[PDB]
């Protein structure tokens, strides 16, 4: 039924949140054990706007490489693409250059929006401070927390704002 | 390729992209299962589907796949890689899409490699392709030499930078960046020479008007930067004035300006001293930011947007957050010796300006400057209040938020200097802000910066402006949006502390309000909180009036559908304190949950070998190895069992006998069973505090407590000897001597007293080789003489027996902190004619440590002295009379802080041989132990002094003095008889005789001498 509908990559370092942040979307469950993905899980996500019904086709990547191998071959035809990674992690930040690099690769000029997952846990180790690569980049930046539902809808409604070109899509 | 293999082949890469996931699952085990064997087909078919296939997804995806296998090439068959590359190659110079020829190229990189045969034809190919006419071609070329710049190893790059296609400009530059970022820097300065052609291609993209593709210029050149700063030197000047240019044009989209404000920001951050030795990037940096920090509230004078939103950032003003941060970074790094004098000369200016926009971009300028500029603004203080203050009544609501922000944090940046010399200017006017004449927004954020300034404010300080502060907090309180409610409830708790008397005053309008609050879980907590402060701060009888509302709304709000769970405790906490025993009908809504938390079991399950990688991931859970194993606890569940326990001893503490109810289960069921928490201390120590306290709660209420002490008693005796924590071991001895107080007489049996030996021998043990090896120690230690102590007694001796089969270790110590250690011990022994079997081994070392040059020793050593002549006359009369000259050299800097606690001990040493051979003795002597008086820091020594003081009842004066200084210095107490001997000796003397003693005193001690008198 919706006819505006979008291919997006999630992929970020194993842990920082990726399908948590998915199924929370999906059936507005909070899933507390980490059952790392295999290869890819495709999940279709409806957005109701001012502007119709807005796809999401979410390809949930693995971020652990044992289980990527190749995850590359995903990225094909994305229209654009969420980088997490887990503010109380800093390796999972460290790593970000090269999801982001490896994206372009690919997806030669998308929207990619970077979000720091996990802002509901008390010591965080990734400061806002640190967070400057989507300076860098000319990426969208959010803290975000699948737990609490923090800032839950901006990545999408950035990306759909993006995608649609229309500043006033609202969700 | 065999043509069953390609379609066989075809088929899954095909499948590969379903959106669906069977088709493409399918396809992922075909590829990975089925596809050492086949991979060189597989390679080969991938290799040739990128390069001829003429579907365009199945061309990318083998592209792609390839790239991606190679590099999980060199163990692959030389004339196989020579075909595949011969393949890739022939692909490239046909006729291919775009982002095909992109994906060959990434793909034609993986066969390039310092193990892997000289491939020249490659070479050759791109000679070639950067002279054709299609700008592919030359783009892809640039992307090969990105990928792998060993390839590159002049004029290329010049044509590069000045082609007529920008994609061909942006790969020229991506490929003269990547060079510097893969080779080594005795490599750099071989292209170096280059900058400057690419530094004067770029005004030309702004003629074209292509600030898209000036962007990801700004985005390499930024690269380049943080690498090679110094390369820039020569031209600074001129990239500083290039990114002035951008900037100010705001017709431009705002891609090429933040990309170019980064540009400028990045340079303070790799060459401070390069910025620093040129004046012209300061000027640049502070008017660049400024004119972006103005682009706010667009085609919305009014604000309107801005006042009906709530109080978080507006992520379309994206220019304006970045100047702020940016500014914030350059003041960091290079400080305001070098960015004050720039940063005012244009504050000085926007402050009075007719823009609103430029009356806020100055506030929330020196609002991003102020921390790294605090090293010279700190001093400037009243030159910045002078600015910043008359802004506060702005007609414009934005340009007053704007201030307050800067009050604010500044209040924080020059903290506790600004606290102590700008009060009087700063409070006022965050005050003023505070009243519902001003907008939502301004109310709140004011408020806010309330708490900046306090944070560092004494109470003296904030006392006159308190009642001002509340009054107007309460209207906040009455406001209909939520974000000022909970900002008003932050403040008045933050406030709650010093206020904790003028809430009476306004509790009656108050308390209501927060009742309606409360019938947002983070709100409705703060506002729990205020209530109960609130409840506490008016005291009971003024609480009574909404205490059962309150209550009433507690009990639903706990029981509704971890942050509220927090304050409904502390609350249900704290109207225990105020209510008393009128909290016990509540006991049954209370502690049940409590109870359920206070009983989890330590969990400890096996992790597996590479789940142990991953577990990192929860946080709440620890991993340790034993053996080849690992193990997990829930250690954020045992947390809350310690919360739930330090809450549950507290109830028991506050309701004594009220609690006895609750005793024997938390005995049996939570602190007994707590001291096995092997994985968590925590856990172990707040068992053994609840055990003493349990029994004093049964006990007070009435064999059952019998029972329990037997059980508690020896499950802490037990872990004497295994526990590892001599901080946990202190713990034990000091719930054993408390247990044993409320227990009284002959509490422990023989066996007890058997294993608590072994014990207390293990720690001792254990005490000594920690210290044979280099507080914590002394402390242990000190426990220890307190349970021997608390042993001794409730065995009234008995416990001799044992105490000498670790006579040894005793001995040992004796001959400082194991001193005093042993030396404490002996005084106990004595205290209760049976310890001549040990007359021999110690006397003549507690007759050395009588003159030691250490006080504690000396003290040790002397109450000793005092102890054996009182509890053990006979056997140590020897003894006592001879080294009764040395007590009365002991006792003469004796009277001063350092050493005043062991004169007097040696003065109630001397006092207690006086009393013990009364008429047997060679009287100087107890005109000297006079002199000693009086008595006013060790309270037992003061308690036998003024004893035989009254024993025995010119020196009037001082006998009454000498009891005057004890009870105003509470040395004796509770003001608890010398005092009647003292009135008769005042009696034998006349009404004006009696009088004249108390001349000396003042008021004060005039008013407490009437009340003993
Ligand atoms: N506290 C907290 N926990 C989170 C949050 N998001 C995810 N988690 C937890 O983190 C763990 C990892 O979540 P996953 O979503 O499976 O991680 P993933 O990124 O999909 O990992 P891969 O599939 O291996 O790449 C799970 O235990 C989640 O319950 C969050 O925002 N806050
Ligand atoms: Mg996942």
């Amino acid at each position: 039924e919706p006819q505006v509908q979008f291919k997006l990559v999630l992929v970020g370092d194993g842990g920082t949140g990726k399908t948590t942040f998915v199924k929370r979307h999906l059936t507005g469950e909070f899933e507390k054990k980490y059952v790392a993905t295999l290869g890819v899980e495709v999940h279709p996500l409806v957005f109701h706007t001012n502007r119709g019904p807005i796809k999401f086709n979410v390809w949930d990547t693995a971020g652990q490489e044992k289980f990527g191998g190749l995850r590359d071959g995903y990225y094909i035809q994305a229209q654009c693409a969420i980088i997490m990674f887990d503010v109380t992690s800093r390796v999972t930040y460290k790593n970000v250059p090269n999801w982001h690099r490896d994206l372009v690769r690919v997806c030669e000029n998308i929207p990619i929006v970077l979000c720091g997952n996990k802002v509901d846990i008390k010591d965080r180790k990734v400061k806002a401070k640190s967070i400057v690569f989507h300076r860098k980049k000319n990426l969208q930046y959010y803290d975000i927390s699948a737990k609490s539902n923090y800032n839950f809808e901006k990545p999408f409604l950035w990306l759909a704002r993006k995608l649609i070109g229309d500043p006033n899509l609202e969700f | 390729l065999p043509e069953e293999v390609n379609r066989t082949l075809l088929q899954i890469v095909q499948a590969f992209a379903s959106p669906d996931n069977q088709i493409r699952s399918v396809a992922e085990k075909a590829l990975s299962e089925e596809w050492e064997n086949n991979i060189e087909y597989l390679l080969t078919f991938l290799a040739e589907q990128a390069a001829f296939s003429q579907d365009t997804t199945v061309a990318a995806l083998s592209a792609v796949l390839f790239r991606k296998l190679a590099l999980k090439i060199t163990h692959i068959r030389k004339e196989v890689l020579a075909q595949i590359r011969s393949s890739l190659l022939k692909g490239f110079l046909s006729e291919r899409a775009d982002s095909i020829r992109h994906k060959l190229s990434d793909a034609i990189a993986e066969c390039v490699q310092d193990d892997l045969p000289a491939w020249p034809e490659l070479l050759q190919a791109l000679i070639e392709s950067l002279k054709s006419g299609n700008p592919n071609f030359r783009e892809s070329s640039f992307r090969i030499l990105t990928t792998v710049p060993y390839l590159i190893t002049l004029p290329i790059f010049q044509s590069g930078f000045t082609d007529a296609s920008d994609n061909v400009k942006i790969a020229a530059v991506t490929a003269f960046v990547g060079y510097f970022k893969q080779l080594p820097k005795s490599e750099w300065s071989k292209l170096g020479i280059l900058l400057p052609s690419l530094l004067n291609s770029l005004p030309r993209f702004l003629d074209d008007g292509k600030d898209d593709a000036l962007a990801s210029v700004f985005e390499s050149l930024i690269e380049l930067v943080e690498l090679a700063p110094k390369l820039f030197k020569d031209m600074f000047d001129q990239i500083i004035q290039f990114t002035d240019m951008v900037i100010k044009n705001k017709d431009l989209e705002p891609p090429a300006r933040t990309t170019a404000l980064e540009l400028l920001t990045v340079f303070s951050e790799n060459a401070p001293q390069m910025c620093k030795s040129n004046q012209n990037y300061g000027q640049t940096l502070v008017m660049v930011t400024l004119i972006m920090m103005t682009e706010v509230s667009i085609d919305d004078d009014d604000a309107a947007e801005w006042i009906e939103s709530d109080d978080t950032d507006d992520e379309e003003e994206v220019t304006y957050d970045h100047a702020r941060q940016a500014l914030d970074r350059v003041a960091l790094k290079l400080g305001g010796e070098y960015l004050a004098a720039p940063l005012f000369q244009y504050l000085q200016q926007m402050i009075t300006s007719t823009e609103w926009r430029e009356r806020f971009a100055a506030m929330m300028a020196l609002s991003s400057a102020a921390e790294g500029c605090a090293d010279v603004l700190i001093g400037e203080i009243p030159k910045i209040l002078d600015m910043v203050i008359p802004l506060i009544n702005d007609p414009h609501p934005r340009v007053q938020y704007g201030c307050c922000n800067v009050l604010g944090q500044i209040s924080t940046d020059f903290s506790p200097f600004i606290q102590r010399t700008a009060h009087d200017r700063i409070l006022p006017a965050l005050i003023s802000k505070l009243t519902s004449e001003c907008t939502s927004r301004v109310q709140t954020h004011a408020a806010a910066a309330l708490v900046n300034f306090s944070e560092f404010a004494s109470k003296d300080i904030l006392e006159p402006y308190l009642d001002s502060l509340l009054t107007n907090l309460l209207v906040l309180l009455q406001s209909n949006k939520l974000y000022v409610q909970e900002q008003a409830l932050t403040t008045i708790a933050f406030i709650a502390e010093a206020a904790k008397n003028k809430f009476i005053k306004y509790y009656d309008t108050l308390m209501p309000l927060l009742l309606n609050v409360l019938k947002n879980s983070v709100l409705k907590g703060k506002c729990m909180e205020c209530a109960t402060l609130i409840g506490f701060a008016v005291g009971k009888e003024k609480f009574h009036e909404h205490s059962q509302e309150l209550i009433s709304i507690l009990v639903a709000l706990q029981n509704s559908d971890d942050a509220l769970r927090s304050y409904l405790e502390q609350s249900w906490s704290r109207i225990c304190r105020i209510l008393g025993d009128d909290f016990v009908p509540l006991l049954p809504i209370v502690i049940p949950p409590l109870l359920i938390t206070a009983k989890a079991t330590q969990d400890v399950g096996l992790i597996e070998e590479e789940e142990a990688a991953n577990f990192q991931q929860y946080p709440d859970w620890d991993v340790v190895q034993v053996q080849g194993k690992h193990i997990a606890i829930h250690t954020s569940v045992l947390d809350d069992k310690v919360s739930a326990m330090e809450l549950l001893q507290s109830y028991a503490t506050l309701l004594r006998g009220q609690f006895a109810v609750y005793v024997k289960e938390v005995m049996e069921e939570i602190a007994l069973p707590s001291l096995d928490f092997y994985l968590h201390d925590g856990v172990r120590a707040a068992g053994a505090t609840l055990i003493p306290i349990l029994l004093s709660c049964l006990l007070a209420a009435t064999e059952e407590l019998v029972l329990l002490w037997h059980k508690a008693s020896s499950k802490l005796i037990g872990g004497l000897m295994s526990e590892p924590m001599p901080e946990i071991t202190q713990v034990y001895h000091n719930s054993l001597v408390n247990g044993i107080k409320v227990m009284g007489d002959n509490c422990l049996s023989e066996d007890q007293l058997a294993a608590f030996t072994k014990g207390v021998s293990a720690n001792l043990t254990d005490t000594y080789e920690r210290m044979q090896d280099r507080f914590t120690d002394e402390d242990l230690l000190d426990e220890i003489n307190k349970s021997i102590a608390a042993v001794l007694k409730t065995t009234n001796g008995h416990y001799l027996k044992n105490l000498e089969n670790i006579w040894p270790m005793i001995n040992t110590f004796l001959l400082p902190i194991l001193v005093i250690f042993a030396l404490v011990v002996i005084g106990d022994l004595i205290q209760y004619e049976q310890t001549a079997s040990m007359k021999n081994a110690f006397i003549p070392k507690v007759t050395e440590c009588l003159i030691s040059p250490d006080a504690r020793i000396r003290q040790a050593a002397s109450y000793i002295i005092g102890v054996c002549a009182q509890y053990a006359p006979s056997t140590y009369a020897d003894v006592c009379i001879p080294t009764l000259d040395t007590l009365v050299q002991i006792v003469d800097g004796s009277k001063l802080e350092e050493n005043r606690s062991s004169t007097e001990n040696a003065s109630a040493a001397i006092a207690k041989i006086l009393y013990a051979y009364n008429s047997n003795i060679p009287d100087t002597y107890t005109a000297n132990w006079f002199k000693t008086l009086p008595t006013i820091t060790d309270k037992e020594a003061a308690s036998f002094n003024y004893q035989f003081l009254s024993q025995l009842i010119s020196n009037i004066s001082a006998v009454v003095d000498s009891v005057i200084q004890a009870l105003n210095e509470r040395s004796l107490t509770e003001r608890e008889t010398v005092i009647s001997s003292v009135k008769k000796l005042l009696g034998f003397l006349p009404s004006s005789d009696a009088m004249a003693i108390f001349n000396r005193y003042p008021a004060d001690i005039m008013e407490k001498v009437h009340k003993w008198f």
